[PDB]
RNA sequence: UUCAUCUAGACAGCCGGACGGUGGCCAUGGAAGUCGGAAUCCGCUAAGGAGUGUGUAACAACUCACCGGCCGAAUGAACUA
């Protein structure tokens, strides 16, 4: 009912992301380092859990 | 408006103008509010939350004589009775569903605008194309349609399309060919629309009839051109099968065209507010205010609004006759398997041909109970015969045939009742293919009954459910003077629920079964509160271990009497599975001659006769998968042994050393006795004490190990959905014995092997991974060892142990051979 | 027959029902091996083969779906041989 | 370096003996379908593909083999190759202008003309029927498989397809990217 | 400080190829490149790993290496402090 290319924009801006996990700050998918200066900008990141 | 008892009785005689219908809707897609906006509309009277339980609510329809003029049945007259059924929402009350289809012919489905058709919908569509039972559709709450969403015309038209798209496909699917057209279509005016929560509905052809007049069109046509590339041209005023024209400019479909557009019209001038338009298309619809109806305004002014332009019954009880089944047509190809025996049987042919003074054959689909001091009612449906008050009926129970008396009792009819709903009315007779009810069978039917007059009618069907009592706890009194209430108690409750089920445990404990806990509460609440009505108590039911050794003791077993006298030498080797198992399917039987018995234990299990003709004992309970081989040659008196030898055997396979449990599949081999010559040193004082310890120690040198259950679930779920079931074997030890179905059938039915301390919350957890998709088949299969040893309470096996002791008030470590020796 | 690694595909129209085999990489080994290797390892986990076998191979990817489109007898050397754990031909494969 | 040095060796011996070739283009390729048109003439016509490998080419021509690249080395762009044969033009021309059929859609992919599909079941079961739902397409039950009640024009001319519509697309046989490896130049003795 | 790519035409980018044996050895309730251990072969070109991930009940399907269209000089992996 979101139709599936829509809910493909939808995760492009939500699921579509990456995590530091340190700070969890939600950042591009393809980057490299945290963008927060608390974790130092690490390089130690994990694409943000796809829901199922 | 209301009927007296004999103009009921007069009116159910034209079985033609009977119609038994219940309800197809899934959870919260509004059956109930709408089953009852016909009610308060016309519903019949006597002469003069959740949905726990329900029964089959009447109503009258006096049709018109020319919409009956297109009716194809065997359907004399105008005067019909609608015998409505109320089937429960959610799923687990699948076992009222089954039995509400049982109990009639046709059903009315009931879907949710937006919500489509959930898994429930089509739970309960597969469910009546197994029964033969032919449905119509109703796509209600089209009022939180064009408000919750606020939705367009040909958006919303669309959205139906699909609706009734989606349904066909199942029914399609398990549908009969027996019965050729059965997906209800809205282009054969078989598929209404509306609100039971506004008070209205209506079908397109209500609209063909009625446009009939300003076009010369006939209704076969006028709903013909209203469903797909049906369109108009209001440029000409010429219908054309084409959405544009010649300028190439869009047209409205003639259904989104005519008959939708007062709706969002009125919606919006009524709602909004816009009284410029609210009695101006008043009169352009032909609708009529009077009274305090004239003033409303808001949502409470479109309400009354469609109780004056598409009224409830309207079309709804409309299509129920038009062209859902009555007895007449409907037993016409369904007798069948409504009779569970001779097809061509005098009496499944007096059903067949539908014969109101025929053989009686009544069937109590359910014994409705009530606040009638813990009796009930025996309500089902009168396949053929009429019910006198005080007739001899031949109450055939399920477990009976016809050539035997198991559970079979021919007595008469105290008082008979006429079914309203929650309305008990006392009637007179009543004719075949009706379903009415009977007080009196109660005390001797159990649960479900065919009933009979003729001694070569077979039992009827009993369901087939597919539902099945998965879940189980155990029921133990909160003050052990009041357990007579519970035993009581607890019988009444399987009588009440189609599928709920009481029993007893291997562990003592009362084992209750139901479908989901949602269910099984509803049951503890009735049952605690009311069955019995003394506070109860629910515990994960205990599960039942046979303690076990794997391989032959690491030495020879030596147990001597307390005076000291007599010694006993053996060792215990575990037997096949295949040949313990012959033990209990009753093929090596504990009563057979040791040659008979041993020439197939010998030559078909492979053993050595000679101590296969001297098995000396089976145990426990004397038909134990736990045996005694003789091989003792030199021992004297082993006469005056045998006797008290089987005494101690028959406490130990009945009570184990790990923790005092049974066992299985162990086949002790006796080597030698230190024997004496007077049996005063060789009495039961002597000899019990010996045998007992011997088989212990003899136990924890054989190689412990721990028996569980291992179930045997077939989960019927749509092959898309599969994925998720696989993983909660995944979870809990789930070896999938196969995977076997049907080549036109998605419903993928799997086989499963499930370990019973691993189907604890199975159901929830089963139905949560898959949605309620899957429905399990849950039937304990057979015995299988574990793979960790009984002395190590960090090893599956171990831990039960530790934790089954404690339980018992026992002795908390797990006492092995050293223990249970008598060294110098 | 084949056991394991059995590709079957079903070609039917209305009613004629059609048995088409693409004889894959495992009913190879058992096209050739006798019942030592095309019978009662089921218990059994068959890892045994060195013996040379010949051009009855060329023909024997005749039957193996011919997706490859150049040379039958050259191919083979490599499906059969590191892909095939009983035989290993003229070891020369791998 | 390795491949591109030892590679001009082998470039050079067939080019260097021949006397008819082909210029042809793709991209739109497939291995399965491109290395088996090399089976159609695996002895008639050889393929060879190539790139910057033919800019070096450039500096080939400079070598002179045969002055005569002043009519071939001009011609270098597209996921173009080489057409080795010493047979006649016209003959070996009907057949490789005759080996180029069969893209179907990479749901998403570039989509080109107007989709007008006729409305008649395809004989195929209830699988897919649930795609028709959220789709838009009026369907019904004809002796159990899926009837089209429309001759609708469900994509339009040049937009990015979805995998939803594709898919449904894929059971109706539909493969647009059909041709492919064709010619460009042609160039005898 | 190394290491070895590059106008002969890199890195990145965008256009599209990413095949066969093969649902490879078994192992399989089920395993087709993507549960698991062993083989990691050459047929042929520009290439396609018995396959880099996503996904399937397994398939499908998406997507990489490899390899090709264009662009045209760096600037890429690894370590040092
Ligand atoms: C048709 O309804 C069936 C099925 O639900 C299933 O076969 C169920 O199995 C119950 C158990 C049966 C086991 C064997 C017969 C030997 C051991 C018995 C059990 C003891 O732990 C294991 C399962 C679960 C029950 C434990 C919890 C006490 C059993 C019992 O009946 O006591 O029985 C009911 C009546
Ligand atoms: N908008 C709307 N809501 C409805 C309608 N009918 C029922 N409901 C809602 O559904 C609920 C009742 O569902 P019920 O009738 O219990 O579902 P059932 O048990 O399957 O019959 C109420 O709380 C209503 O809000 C309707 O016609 N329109
Ligand atoms: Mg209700």
């Amino acid at each position: 009912i979101i139709e599936p290319s829509l809910k493909a924009l939808a995760s492009k801006y939500n699921c579509d992301k990456s995590v530091c996990r340190k700070c969890y700050a939600r950042l591009p998918p393809r980057a490299t380092n945290c963008r927060k200066r608390k974790c130092g900008h690490t390089n130690q990141l994990r694409p943000k859990k796809k829901l199922k | 408006v209301a009927f007296t008892v004999d103009q009921m009785r007069s009116l159910m005689d034209k079985v033609t103008n009977v119609r038994n219908m219940s309800v197809i809707a899934h959870v919260d897609h509004g059956k109930s509010t709408l089953t009852d906006s016909l009610v308060q509309r016309a519903g019949i009277i006597s002469a003069a939350g959740i949905t726990i339980k329900s029964t089959a609510i009447s109503l009258y329809s006096e049709m018109s004589d020319e919409d009956v003029k297109e009716i194809k049945q065997k359907t004399d007259g105008n005067s019909f009775l609608i015998n409505l059924i109320d089937s429960p929402g959610h799923v687990d009350f699948s076992s009222e569903v089954t039995a509400a289809l049982r109990v009639t012919d046709g059903a009315l489905v009931v879907v949710d605008t937006i919500e489509g058709v959930c898994v429930q919908t089509e739970t309960v569509l597969r469910q009546a194309l197994g029964e033969r039972i032919k449905p119509v559709v109703v796509i209600n709450k089209v009022d939180r349609a064009l408000l919750e969403l606020q939705v367009s015309k040909e958006d919303l038209y669309q959205t139906f399309a699909r609706t009734v798209e989606s349904v066909n496909v199942i029914v399609s699917t398990y549908a009969d060919e027996v019965l050729g057209d059965v997906q209800v279509y809205p282009a054969r005016g078989t598929v209404a629309f509306g609100s039971g929560l506004h008070g209205w509905a209506f079908t397109i052809r209500q609209f063909a009839t009625r446009y009939a007049k300003k076009f010369g069109v006939d209704k076969a046509k006028m709903m013909d051109r209203l469903w797909g590339d049906s369109f108009f041209n209001p440029k000409t005023k010429k219908w054309t099968n084409k959405d544009t024209d010649a300028e190439g400019k869009p047209l409205e479909r003639a259904f989104n065209m005519f008959i939708l557009d007062p709706i969002f019209r009125l919606f919006t001038a009524i709602m909004n507010f816009k009284k410029d338009e609210i009695p101006v298309l008043l009169e352009k619809l032909e609708i009529v205010l009077k009274g305090d109806e004239k003033d409303l305004e808001g949502k409470a002014l479109l309400k009354v609004v469609m109780r004056k332009f598409l009224p409830a019954a309207d079309a709804l009880l409309e299509m129920i006759v038009l062209h859902l089944p009555s007895p007449v047509t409907a037993q016409a190809y369904r007798a069948e398997q409504l009779y569970e025996g001779p097809a061509d049987d005098a009496n499944c042919i007096a059903i067949k041909n539908c014969d109101p003074k025929a053989d009686l054959m009544l069937y109590v689909s359910k014994m409705v109970p009530t606040s009638d001091k813990g009796r009930f009612y025996a309500f089902g449906r009168v396949f053929a015969g009429t019910v006198k008050s005080g007739q001899k009926v031949r109450i055939q129970g399920p477990n009976y045939v016809p050539g035997k008396k198991d559970d079979l009792f021919i007595k008469a009819i105290q008082r008979v009742v006429l079914m309203m709903g929650r309305f008990v009315e006392p009637i007179d007779d009543c004719p075949a293919g009706n379903i009415i009810g009977l007080v009196g069978i109660d005390q001797f039917l159990l649960k479900t009954g065919t009933l009979t007059t003729s001694e070569t009618a077979h039992n009827m069907k009993v369901m087939k459910f597919s539902v099945s009592p998965v879940v189980q706890v155990a029921v133990e009194v909160k003050n052990a003077n009041d357990l007579p209430k519970l035993v009581e108690g607890l019988k009444r409750l399987s009588k009440s629920d189609p599928c709920v089920l009481t029993y007893m445990s291997e562990s003592g404990e009362h084992i209750v079964a139901g479908t989901g806990e949602l269910h099984l509460e509803i049951c503890l609440q009735d049952l605690e509160h009311d069955h019995a009505g003394v506070p109860l108590k629910i515990s994960p039911p205990v599960v039942a271990y046979r303690e076990t050794v794997e391989s032959e003791s690491s030495q020879t077993a030596l147990s001597k009497s307390p005076n000291k006298h007599n010694r006993i030498y053996l060792k215990a080797e575990p037997i096949d599975e295949e040949v313990s198992l012959a033990i209990e399917n009753g093929i090596i039987n504990p009563r057979d001659d040791f040659k008979a018995r041993a020439r197939i234990m010998a030559d078909d299990y492979g053993w050595d006769v000679t101590d296969a003709r001297k098995i000396w004992c089976f145990g426990p309970d004397g038909n134990g998968p736990n045996l005694v081989i003789d091989q003792t040659k030199a021992v004297q008196y082993l006469h005056e042994i045998k006797d008290s030898v089987v005494a101690a055997f028959q406490w130990a396979t009945k009570e184990g050393p790990i923790f005092g449990e049974e066992m299985r599949s162990v086949r002790v081999n006796i080597l030698d006795v230190t024997l004496h010559a007077d049996a005063i040193h060789r009495g039961g004082g002597q000899i019990i004490p010996t045998m007992r310890r011997a088989t212990y120690a003899g136990f924890l040198l054989a190689d412990p190990k721990i028996q569980e259950p291992v179930f045997l679930v077939e989960i019927q779920c749509p092959e898309q959905a599969v994925g998720g079931i696989y993983s909660v074997l995944n979870k809990k030890r789930g070896q999938v014995v196969s995977e076997e179905q049907r080549p036109g059938t998605p419903l993928f039915t799997v086989k499963a092997y499930l370990p019973v301390n691993e189907s604890f919350g199975f159901t929830g957890e089963l139905r949560q991974a898959t949605g309620g998709q899957a429905f399990p088949q849950m039937v304990f299969d057979h015995w299988s060892t574990l793979g960790s040893d009984p002395l190590d309470p960090t090893s599956k096996a171990g831990e039960i142990v530790l934790a089954a002791r404690k339980r018992h008030g026992m002795k908390e470590e797990v006492p092995g051979w050293q223990e249970y020796y008598d060294k110098l | 027959k084949g056991i394991k690694v059995t590709v079957q595909l079903k070609i039917q129209n209305r009613q004629a029902a059609a048995s088409v085999v693409p004889s894959a990489s495992s009913l190879v080994i058992t096209a050739l091996k006798e019942p030592p290797r095309d019978r009662k390892k089921d218990k059994n986990v068959k890892h045994s083969g060195n013996i040379q076998l010949d051009e009855i191979i060329e023909i024997a990817r005749q039957m193996r779906d011919k997706s490859f489109g150049r040379t039958l007898a050259s191919v083979t050397k490599e499906i059969l041989g590191t892909a095939q754990s009983v035989g290993c031909r003229v070891d020369f494969k791998n | 370096r390795e491949k591109k040095a030892e590679y001009f060796a082998k470039l050079r011996e067939y080019l260097e003996e021949y006397k008819s070739l082909f210029v042809v283009g793709v991209d739109n390729v497939s291995s399965q379908q491109m290395h088996e048109v090399r089976k159609e003439l695996r002895g008639r016509a050889v393929v060879l593909m190539g790139k910057n490998t033919m800019v070096r080419r450039a500096i080939r021509g400079f070598l002179s083999d045969l002055p005569d690249f002043e009519k071939l080395l001009p011609f270098v762009k597209g996921n173009v190759g080489f057409v080795f044969t010493n047979e006649p033009l016209t003959e070996i021309k009907n057949v490789i202008v005759s080996n180029r059929v069969a893209a179907p859609a990479r749901a998403g992919a570039v989509a080109p003309e107007d989709i007008w599909v006729r409305a008649v079941n395809t004989g195929m079961e209830p699988g897919k029927t649930s795609f028709f739902q959220a789709l838009g397409v009026p369907t019904k039950i004809a002796r159990g498989t899926i009837e089209i009640v429309s001759d609708v024009k469900v994509v339009d001319a040049g937009n990015k397809v979805g995998q939803s519509e594709a898919s449904l697309l894929n059971l109706l046989n539909i493969s647009p990217f059909t041709f492919g490896l064709t010619v460009v130049q042609v160039y005898d003795n």
